[PDB]
């Protein structure tokens, strides 16, 4: 009674128990800032008692991101299950994948799923238990009854369902979020063990500010264009060292004059992780960071190489790649910045614009504070799911009859009352 | 909310033991033989005829509608009819005589009343005209004229007891059991229109019930002022208020297939001139009772209390409150006349907000009064009719949904619903905020219109979720 | 207040000249572009701060051989190991060297780390000098477009 | 441009009608609509 009632201390304060979690390990990365060596070791300018503080801050921050974690996993899992028990009731009903449609090899979040239908307690958070009985009475006629029936359906260790709480579980762990914060404690875990991996949670701020995670979303948004783009780069550059293999070698010359132990880069593995080192990096390439040509029948043959591997690589290939990031950063946050225009252009429901709304004065913020609203939609859903049927207007009972069959045309297409009417 | 659906199919099934064995008619067929008779005989299936419905059982309303069809009997119409003439009123006349009927009568008109909650509209319509067979009986319009003589009635004791004023049991009890029988009443003319066919709304626009619906805020003001007084006479104040919510839940509903400026909103506004003066009463009736909860625990009430219980006194109360500068000096003796005047002159802020009761009823006349203005303004009959309400409307702003949406007619109308306080308030803060700043960006991005409307419950059942979740937090 | 330290001292009286800022209308625009979208900017440079506080432990952890400003060792050799040191190194030097800091540093050669040196350098120069440059780069320029 | 050529044909399939032109917003008016008018009614295969 004493660790549920605590757990409900978590959920209410977890979003100050996160932000806290960022301010402390920002004293984390300036206090790491104070190593050396001597073997590892830790001076302390100015104050003796600042590394036991790290001895104590380090058993703080893990422990605070165990508290976080487990003050996470019922505040937003619970939705996250309900969110998914709810994909899959409906399709069982509308869809009944399980009975008929049997989802694909990919998409194993499906086939996840084949699993916990069988159990007692299948949608435990979607308040509607009924709907492990609905499917039965909906197909069980076509296809079978009982085979249908006979796929659905101290004192703490047996009460509990196993085969679904290892589905649900399983469902946790593949929640973005959730991994995170996951990830997020392995690495608080090994800095109990080893100081030097705890201040890795430093990126915190990238997810934790909002325009930082964009601009690592912007990495992997274009992702799928990425790879096969660098591909490319991977590709040319292993042409360039190819003929610089066979007919350049001798241009290499790490060392210092020939006298020394002359270092000379003629090995296919080294002349390819040579360029990707040296010719892609160089910015200016490898005429940078070779012999100059000076003399030779392959003088001329040399620059030709260069050159080209200038323009090709440096002046085009980077900058796509590095185009292609920023490319996508200048598209993301273009679609940051037209959804922040859309709530203010159109209505978010009835759809119709600014403009309309215009003709009164105040009165686009009338369209979005009294008419639509959103919340309302919302609310007026649960105020039909917190009456009874019996007590329900005959708009009321439309809509629940509407809501129920899933057929949403109750909404403003864009006729909202004020288009409609004078 | 999952054990109550197998209930309700233990309901069903136990109503289904029945009715697929011809259950249903033996009710239907019962009634149409007992022609003026109201008999014990129909008492028994009347009861028997709710039990088979309960709940609005629409094989039942199928199976009911399927006798009055193929066996073309005029004479169930006939009968109920004749009932209705019959059924009860109060009295006077004993009463003064038993100062030395409507358990049938309720329960006629819940049975009416199950015949159609479920809106069947083909139901409705045939309870209005009858169309296969030879005599029309309408339903409708008789229960308005019981209705209308449960008013005269309701009228009537109100006058026997304006002027003594603490009001006997006899006098309650007689009373209280009028209640249940208007309150049950009125819910049959909700849910003969409360199926939005126009039809019947439209046929008992032209009928009498306006003048019953006048009358009855003639009793609703001229009672609850007197009502008010005693600390006993709060259990039929209750329940007067009780009816005076399902009275208004009525002309809600029949203001709901409505056109803006439509003739069924014109009459609406016709009653509110006719009886301006009474409602003077209720709109500040709420307002003696809506700023006393706003202002009792307000700001000088909780720190000008020296108990912190909740204990104040008379002249603590007289002198501070009447010091705030929202209402004047004859309803603070109104109140205090309301009050309790316990143990010597002290009084409990809990019993003394107990008569928080009207902001239930208030609120569906804020939003009848609304609802009014939105779809029929530009009627200064109604608009200083509408701006005395103002310090109820200002309570129930925060308090009222207001949503549109297009509700068969194919034009879109407007719906109002209760907003909860802790819905709302679980609303704007935690991680909400966060949830739907999330739905927003994600919408607008990836959206087909088919899919937009689709993923919109989609985030709120969720977020239904959210605040079942964090309230419970 | 800068015309008054001119009659005191006459260095920086000449820090007048940013009235060539304000005063045209398109040169108060470029400064503005600093500052318009300077809310992002200064949590888009605080992920450079960060990122490079990243590859900079690594470099401490794994990698602090390498550091020798110094020539050859035989001279009283300079090296880059003190954290404070270190990450100063990279904003001086492996933010600013356009080719990262492989640039300025030990060319890999024959450690069981060469490889894994070439990893954490391409990587520095993908993410830092490429992407978060240009970007912080870009975002004033984009404030400018 | 030669990427924005790209993306715009892919708006252009979406958009409009391959063959009579009108675009998403008219059969939109429908559920779920465009679709069919990119199933049904025009469909390409067909007209080959
Ligand atoms: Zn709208
Ligand atoms: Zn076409």
């Amino acid at each position: 009674a004493y660790q549920q009632k605590l757990l409900n201390y978590f959920a209410r304060n977890f979003y100050n128990m996160r932000m806290l979690a960022l301010f402390v390990a920002f004293a984390i990365n300036f206090i790491l800032l104070f190593y050396k060596v001597s073997v590892h070791y830790v001076l302390e300018e100015s104050s003796g008692y600042m590394e036991p503080t790290l001895r104590i801050l380090a058993i703080l921050h893990t422990v605070i991101s165990f508290f976080c974690i487990i003050g996470y996993y019922c505040l937003k899992v619970p939705l996250v299950i309900f969110k998914r028990e709810k994909e899959v009731a409906r399709k069982l009903e509308f869809d009944g994948l399980y009975i008929t449609e049997q989802p694909s090899e990919d998409d194993i979040k499906g086939q996840w799923d084949r699993l916990v239908i069988n159990t007692q307690s299948f949608p435990n958070n979607y308040w509607d238990k009924f709907v492990k009985r609905k499917v039965m009475d909906k197909y069980g006629e076509f296809y079978g009854r009982d085979r249908i029936s006979e796929l659905l359906g101290s004192a703490v260790l047996n009460s509990i369902d196993v085969k679904y709480q290892m589905w649900k579980l399983g469902v946790v762990f593949t929640d973005n979020s959730f991994l995170y914060l996951a990830w997020y404690m392995t690495m608080s875990v090994l800095g109990h063990y080893n100081n030097f991996f705890f201040a890795a949670h430093l990126l915190d701020i990238a997810m934790g500010f909002k325009t930082l995670r964009t601009i690592l979303s912007s990495v992997t948004h274009n992702g799928k264009q990425l790879v096969l783009t660098v591909g490319l780069l991977a590709v040319v550059v292993y042409l360039y060292t190819v003929v610089a293999f066979n007919f350049f070698r001798k241009f290499y010359n790490k060392s210092e004059d020939g006298d020394t132990p002359d270092m000379k880069c003629d090995d296919m593995l080294t002349c390819y992780m040579f360029h990707m080192y040296v010719g892609v990096r160089a910015g200016g390439g490898i005429g940078d960071e070779i012999e100059d040509p000076a003399g030779d029948e392959y003088e001329i043959y040399r620059i030709i190489f260069d050159i080209t591997f200038f323009f090709f690589v440096i002046v085009i290939l980077l900058a796509i790649i590095q185009g292609l990031i920023i490319d996508a950063f200048g598209e993301l946050r273009d679609q940051q910045e037209q959804v922040k225009e859309d709530m203010e252009t159109k209505c978010f429901i009835c759809g119709i614009g600014n403009d309309y709304f215009d003709t009164v004065p105040h009165g686009f913020e009338t369209h979005t504070l009294q008419e639509h609203n959103l919340a309302n939609y919302l609310f007026f859903l649960m105020y039909l799911i917190n009456k009874d049927e019996t007590e329900h207007t005959g708009q009321e009972s439309y809509v629940w009859k509407m809501y129920q069959e899933r057929c949403w045309e109750f909404f403003p297409a864009g006729d909202c009352f004020r288009k409609q009417y004078e | 909310f999952e054990e109550k659906e197998m209930e309700k199919q233990k309901l069903l099934y136990q109503q289904a033991r029945l009715h697929d064995r011809g259950a249903a008619e033996m009710v239907l067929q019962t009634i149409s033989a007992s022609k003026g008779e109201t008999g014990p005989m129909v008492a028994a299936t009347l009861k028997l005829g709710i039990a088979i419905l309960n709940g609005g059982n629409s094989t039942v309303q199928q199976k009911m509608l399927e006798y009055l069809k193929e066996k073309k009997d005029v004479g169930f119409f006939q009968s109920l009819a004749g009932l209705m003439q019959s059924c009860s009123v109060l009295d006077l006349n004993a009463f003064e005589r038993q100062n030395k009927d409507d358990e049938f009568t309720c329960d006629l008109f819940r049975f009416l009343q199950l015949l159609c909650e479920g809106h069947n509209s083909d139901f409705q319509n045939y309870l209005r005209t009858q169309t296969g067979n030879n005599t029309t009986v309408n339903i409708i319009i008789s229960t308005v004229d019981y209705l209308l003589r449960v008013q005269e009635s309701i009228s009537d004791f109100y006058w026997y007891y304006s002027g003594k004023d603490v009001i006997d049991e006899q006098g309650q009890r007689n009373f209280s059991k009028a209640i249940q029988v208007a309150k049950q009443v009125f819910n049959t003319l909700t849910e003969y229109i409360q199926g939005p066919c126009t039809g019947n709304q439209q046929s008992l626009a032209h009928s009498r019930l306006w003048d019953a619906v006048v009358g009855f805020l003639h009793v609703f003001a001229h009672m609850q002022m007197k009502l008010s007084q005693d600390s006993s006479q709060i259990e039929l104040l209750k329940e007067l208020m009780d009816l005076q919510k399902d009275m208004v839940v009525m002309l809600l509903s029949m203001l709901e297939g409505n056109v803006v400026n439509g003739t069924i909103g014109k009459q609406m506004v016709d009653m509110l001139v006719e009886s301006s003066n009474n409602v003077e009463m209720i709109l500040k009736f709420f307002d003696m009772f809506l700023k006393l909860k706003d202002l009792t625990s307000s700001d000088t009430f909780k720190e000008y209390d020296p108990d912190g219980k909740g204990v104040i006194s008379k002249r603590d109360f007289h002198k501070a409150m009447e010091s705030h500068k929202h209402y004047t000096q004859s309803e603070t003796e109104f109140l205090l006349s309301c009050a309790e005047t316990d143990e010597n002159e002290t009084l409990d802020y809990e019993e003394f907000v107990k008569r928080e009761p009207a902001k239930d009823i208030g609120f569906n006349v804020a939003v009848l009064l609304t609802n009014l203005s939105e779809h029929m303004p530009n009627d200064t009959r109604l608009q200083t009719f509408l701006e005395l309400a103002e310090s109820v409307l200002n309570y129930f702003q925060p308090f009222l949904g207001r949503i549109e949406i297009m509700g068969s007619a194919k034009r879109i109308e407007r719906v109002y619903f209760e907003i909860s306080e802790s819905s709302r308030t679980q609303w704007e803060k935690p991680q909400v905020k966060e949830s739907k700043r999330q739905f927003i960006f994600d919408v607008v991005n990836e959206g087909g219109e088919k899919e937009k409307m689709e993923l919109f419950v989609n985030f709120c059942e969720d977020t239904i979720f959210e605040m079942q979740l964090a309230a419970q937090i």
